[PDB]
């Protein structure tokens, strides 16, 4: 017997519902999602880390002339300076007052700390929501990771459980993502080679350990002081440091619909959005017959208290006269009120207590027990308190 | 815990714009 | 020098590696309530 439903995507809210065939008894089903994931598929484009200016040593020629020689290094700039007169400690480097020559070479390479201080650029797409569920079906509790693809079932005890598709395609993740310091930022990073000097992309390596890096820093060589040996370089600072200072705080603290962002197997958990549909094939042996479960007689619901708070601030009571003493399930079909107890013990001529939550000020809800229903009414009161720590169970 | 009893100053705090 | 200067490779020590560092924790804030409102009295030690 197939059964379907629509459970909200929300952790802690223990969903409960009952399968109701005719000749067989109600079967309760209690489903608590503990952790609802959202794992994008990710493609790495490049890593960018701090830079180090590599100043090759000055080639000094005295009474001569040198010509540049390209070693094809990242952002190799190469200039020749005339009218130099250096000083080492020993004294002047040569007598030739003019007609001296100083070849300056400067390039740009990736910092030594880039194995461990690197920002990973990502293109995200095609998230696969993945839910951890705690599922109790006739005292046969199970705990299961399930996928909310169309046909990705999980089969325990002969019970076949299919989930999805989700009623929303939302991701807090966009087409362009950066990962750094265990923290995911939503940044419109450029493509390989479209960097600019001063921001994310001034250095671009494919991997953390690659060979070819694209550099652009506005590396300009300057003239050295009279009586000095140095390659004076002016260039743009690390765009990585500026992405760090001006940070645009992470999606861990700026994602909507209440998402908790996490690291390497990138995921956004407990995103309170959407309703997931389920589909349960239940093998017939889990169904007892109504002739062997207590058929009631002459039920009538009262209402001891009703506070329409967020919690189960409602207590209703049912008088009854059954045929045996045992167990049955209870469910309020409408959204007028939601129950806490998915099953109630029943003596022969007892009076049973049921707990619920509501938002209506004048309730009138139909409540099921073993077979037959009851019309439970009353009047509610407001809560004395107006801030809580848990969400709405209704 | 809106300031009023429906049983007005209620229904203007809770569910405003009305 | 002139010809070919590159003779060998050194290894840089003291590289930036991971671990754990003891960071402070702020004083417990004071939380007053109200209808659709949360009032927070905050008393820090260092900037937070």
């Amino acid at each position: 017997y197939e059964h379907a439903t629509t459970m909200p995507s929300q952790a802690g809210i223990s969903y409960n519902t009952i399968v109701n065939r005719a000749g067989y008894a109600p079967l309760p089903i209690s489903i608590t999602p503990t952790k609802i994931k959202l794992i994008p598929t990710v493609n790495l484009e490049y890593v960018t880390c701090h830079y180090k200016t590599g100043m090759d040593s000055p080639a000094i020629k005295c009474c001569g002339s040198q010509e540049c020689t390209p070693t094809y290094r990242p952002d190799e700039q190469c200039k020749v300076f005339t009218g130099v007169y250096p000083f080492m400690w020993g004294g002047a480097y040569c007598f030739c007052d003019t007609e001296n020559t100083q070849v300056s070479k400067a390039y740009v390479m990736k910092s030594d700390d880039c194995l461990a201080d690197h920002a990973e650029a990502y293109k995200a797409h095609t998230a696969s929501v993945q839910a951890f569920l705690n599922i109790t079906v006739g005292e046969h509790s199970i705990v299961t990771t399930v996928y909310v693809n169309g046909e990705t079932p999980v089969n325990f005890n002969g019970v076949k459980i299919t989930a999805g598709p989700l009623s929303t395609a939302w991701t807090p993740f966009d087409r362009k993502i950066v990962q750094y310091a265990g923290e995911i930022y939503n940044y419109d990073f450029p493509e390989y080679g479209a960097g600019q000097p001063g921001a994310f992309g001034d250095i671009q390596s494919r991997t953390v350990s690659s060979s070819d890096l694209y550099a652009n820093t506005n590396l300009v060589l300057q003239r050295p002081k009279a009586g000095a040996i140095h390659v004076p370089y002016t260039q743009a600072p690390s765009g990585f440091e500026q992405w760090k200072k001006d940070k645009a705080p992470s999606l861990k603290f700026t994602a909507p619909f209440g998402c908790e962002i996490y690291t390497n197997p990138i995921r956004a958990e407990n995103c309170a959005v959407g309703s997931i549909p389920l589909a349960f094939d239940i093998p017939d042996a889990l169904f007892t017959r109504v002739s062997e479960t207590p058929t009631l007689s002459a039920a009538e619901c009262t209402l001891n208290e009703c506070v329409y708070s967020s919690d189960f601030g409602g207590i209703a009571t049912v008088k009854y006269s059954a045929s045996k003493s045992g167990k049955c399930a209870v469910h309020v079909p409408s959204g007028t009120a939601t129950l806490k107890e998915a099953a109630v013990e029943l003596t022969e001529q007892g009076s049973a207590t049921i707990h619920f939550s509501t938002a209506n000020i004048h309730p009138e809800f139909r409540l099921q027990i073993c077979t037959s229903y009851v019309t439970c009414k009353g009047d509610c009161h407001p809560p004395k308190d107006h801030i809580v720590t848990h969400p709405q169970y209704h | 815990t809106a300031p009023g009893n429906p049983h007005i100053t209620h229904y203007y705090h809770r569910y405003p714009m009305s | 020098a002139a010809g070919a200067t590159l003779k060998g490779k050194l290894h840089v020590p003291f590289l930036l590696a991971d671990g754990k560092c003891t960071v402070p924790l702020a004083p417990e804030p004071m939380i007053t309530f109200g209808f659709r409102s949360v009032s927070l009295k905050l008393h820090p030690k260092n900037p937070t």
